[PDB]
RNA sequence: CAGAGUGUAGCUUAACACAAAGCACCCAACUUACACUUAGGAGAUUUCAACUUAACUUGACCGCUCUGACCA
């Protein structure tokens, strides 16, 4: 009850996060980073896909926030080598490129150069690692291309 | 095809062996953050007082 | 009209300005057991224990027993760790509960519970069934 | 101004050019992955190749009832042997050189698995120290920028090195021996940054003299017991 | 004949009973309760004890889970408890460790579930 | 080097004895991954003499963090 000195007691929203509802970009301060994107290329599936579980746990472990973790689409490059004698160009392998992404946010800019340290030694070999800036191209850059808005941006032109 | 009981047996004994491995391999990576950690932070304290 | 708590709120050590570095729950478990140890702790507002609860004396029980044994707890932990050794080391022992095959003896582990756990269960056995209630008072 | 001198010192590492070799314990984990991989997973098209040409051989020898000549001009056990004959004619780089045959501490093709840390030697007082190196703050400068001009001072190098973060990985606080021991110079506060070395080697001028590359473990033969501690601190062996 | 605290249908678990069996499962035990409503243990078994931890490999898999149930079956019919429920959670009843303490403590002869109060 | 402090595994003012506890941690399955869950794995009283008590009391002892010496 109101007047009772215990009002309030099963008060609970006070406790949980405000979910009330694409993401906006925080910039980071003088002292902090902001959203960083941590790819992870590999011509071996298998390498980038457990390499990202490592980074991911290892974030938890040092208390640094994952924002989300997702796949990059798969680029296929067909590999042609000149046949002996020849000048025509023969298919001999067929490469597959996959990246994966694990978005970060909130590190220190004292703790950074230890957590690029850590995760730079554990790099498996064929693994590339790519720590870029979030930003709105690379986000946009996950989804299927429009020609249809492209045409009508054209006639604009 | 189904394996044996000694195959079995073989992995079981090796994924035991590789919880304990693993377990180490943490406690080194968690080690080597912590010294670099205290390090930097000490570094960074004696640096305040020389020249803010 | 408000009137202030008689003592400390409950989630009152809770720091809201860091809420999203706070480390939460996750499971139903862990909630779980944090909410049976905060319902035992006594409260100044009312409670379902203080209606229903048994109304114990607050004095201590007196015991009118005989004295406990003398045991040295050094020579005792020593011995104990070295049979659990002994125990591991067996490969059989291993692979038994590893297949979960392995089994207690009842018999053995009976007798080893009348000389070490015995008199305290019967004591908390009897106390339930009120037996120092109406023998004693 | 302080007693104690401002000192910059750049930690300049090289990255293992190849990979570790695994542990004993390792390579049987990673033969049962393997065993593991292989059994779970479904026929490829190599394997199915091998199989439906198996039974056309069958299919050839116990009934005269194939209908086709042609069939495929190259089995898919003698296209292993093609790729096979291939593997063995190609000679894959030398995991250990020839510096480390004949413990060349100088050049950086040694221990291409190990981390690198450079070494200097400077004369103190008529007295040889092996430091890493480092340079005397000046005024209008970040102590991390006086790192950077570090690498610019040495013996004829085009070393590019990749500077991690501003705050300094640790520090050396040192007094000088009391025979020169004064208020106005009391000591000296030496700050450490590492630094990924990129690309670029030392000149064929001095080598042996100059400057040399040694690992974690072995890094305690040059430093001293007092000045090793402090750098075994932020230098990992992982 | 004696009433049970019927009643508390939004919150778990229910106080309809007169002895219960809780089974408490930590990283390196397991230990299990039998409590009488008001709050007060009859009888227990947990892998502390040194009588069940002398012959068990490990405390803390499905071989100890188990072992201590027919521990605990055999200290309830000593103690005259024979019938008592059990208020596990979906994950706790599907594990396998569960499964095996209640086989163990039904073949020990205790039931699992009490009979209905008698109102007339 | 000396002096000063400190003493259960990572944390803990867990340890009356019935007992070295609770949590954190590691592998596997599930999960894109994390998380939950299930099923597993590894752990400690520095050591010793003192009602023989004693992780606890006290000494020694070993280790450890600090103040200076020492230092390029």
């Amino acid at each position: 009850y109101k007047t009772k000195p215990t009002h309030g007691i099963g008060k609970y929203k006070h406790l949980i996060k405000a979910e009330e509802p694409v993401r906006a970009i925080n910039l980071g301060t003088d002292y902090e980073y902001g959203v960083l994107n941590i790819h992870l290329t590999a011509y071996d599936m298998t390498l980038a896909e457990s390499y990202a579980q490592y980074v991911h746990n290892l974030c938890n472990s040092l208390s640094i926030k994952v924002e989300e973790s997702y796949a990059m689409p798969t680029k296929t490059i067909e590999v042609l080598q000149l046949q002996d004698q020849g000048s025509k160009m023969l298919l001999d392998s067929v490469l597959t490129t996959h990246e994966r992404v694990v978005q970060i946010s909130g590190l220190s800019a004292t703790f950074a150069e230890i957590f690029l340290e850590i995760i730079q030694s554990s790099l498996p070999e064929g693994v590339r690692l790519s720590v870029k800036e979030h930003t709105e191209e690379d986000f946009k850059g996950r989804f299927k291309a429009r020609p249809e808005l492209e045409e009508l941006l054209a006639k604009l032109k | 095809v189904e394996l044996t009981f000694e195959e079995t047996e073989r992995r079981a004994l090796l994924l035991k062996k590789w919880s304990l491995y693993k377990q180490q391999e943490r406690k080194m990576e968690r080690d080597t953050i912590r010294a670099m950690l205290e390090a930097q932070q000490e570094a960074l304290e004696e640096l305040q007082l020389e020249s803010p | 009209r408000r009137t202030p708590p008689l003592g400390p709120m409950p989630n009152s050590d809770i720091d809201l300005s860091n809420l999203e570095r706070l480390e939460k729950y996750r499971s139903f478990d862990r909630y779980r057991r944090r909410a049976e140890q905060e319902a035992q702790a006594p409260h100044w507002w009312r409670t379902y224990r203080e209606y229903f609860g048994e109304k114990t004396d607050p004095k201590e029980k007196i015991d009118i027993g005989l004295p406990p044994p003398k045991v040295s707890r050094t020579q005792q932990l020593l011995e104990r760790k070295q049979a659990i050794q002994e125990l591991r080391a067996n490969v059989e022992e291993e692979r038994a509960a590893r297949l979960r095959t392995a089994s207690v003896p009842l018999d053995a582990v009976r007798a080893e519970w009348e000389r070490t756990c015995g008199p305290y269960h019967k004591q908390r056995l009897a106390e339930y069934y009120g037996l120092y209630r109406d023998l004693f008072h | 101004g302080s007693p104690w001198r401002l000192l910059g010192a750049l930690c300049l590492q090289r990255p293992p050019v190849v990979s570790k070799p695994l542990t004993p314990l390792q390579e049987e984990m990673a033969s049962l992955l393997q065993q593991i991989e292989i059994e779970r997973s479904l026929y490829s098209d190599h394997e199915l190749r091998a199989l439906d040409e198996n039974q056309r051989l069958a299919k050839k020898k116990a009934d005269l009832h194939d209908e086709e000549d042609e069939q495929d001009i190259l089995l898919a056990q003698d296209l292993e042997d093609m790729w096979e004959q291939k593997f063995l004619q190609f000679k894959l780089g030398a995991r250990i050189t020839e510096a480390d045959e004949k413990n060349d501490r100088t050049s950086l093709n040694r221990k291409l698995d190990r981390n690198l840390v450079l070494l200097v030697r400077e004369k103190f007082g008529d007295q040889d120290v092996w430091i890493l190196p480092q340079a005397e703050w000046q005024p209008g400068e970040t102590l991390r920028g006086t790192a950077e001009r570090t690498l610019a001072t040495l013996s004829e190098n085009n070393m590019e090195a990749k500077f991690l973060g501003n705050a300094p990985c640790g520090h050396y606080t040192f007094k000088f021996p009391q025979a020169m021991r004064t208020e106005s110079n009391l000591g000296a506060k030496v700050f450490f940054f590492k630094a990924l070395l990129l690309t670029g080697d030392f000149s064929q001028a001095g080598n042996k003299g100059h400057h040399v590359w040694v690992t974690k473990d072995e890094l305690g033969d040059y430093l001293k017991p007092k000045y090793l501690a402090q750098v075994r601190r932020f230098v990992s062996d992982l | 004949v004696a009433r049970k605290e019927r009643g508390w249908r939004t919150v778990f678990p229910s106080r309809e009973f007169w002895h219960r069996l809780r089974v408490i499962r930590t990283q390196h035990h397991v230990e299990a309760l039998v409590e009488h409503q008001n709050g007060k243990v009859v009888v227990s078994a947990s892998t502390r004890e040194w009588a069940i931890k002398k012959h068990l490999y490990s405390t803390r898999n499905v071989v100890a889970c188990e072992s201590i149930g027919r521990v605990l079956a055999q200290r309830c019919l000593e103690a005259g408890i024979n019938f008592m429920v059990y208020q596990p959670t979906p994950w706790e009843a599907a594990s396998d460790s569960m499964k095996r303490l209640q086989s163990a403590m039904t073949e020990g002869g205790v039931v699992l579930r009490e009979p209905q109060r008698i109102y007339e």
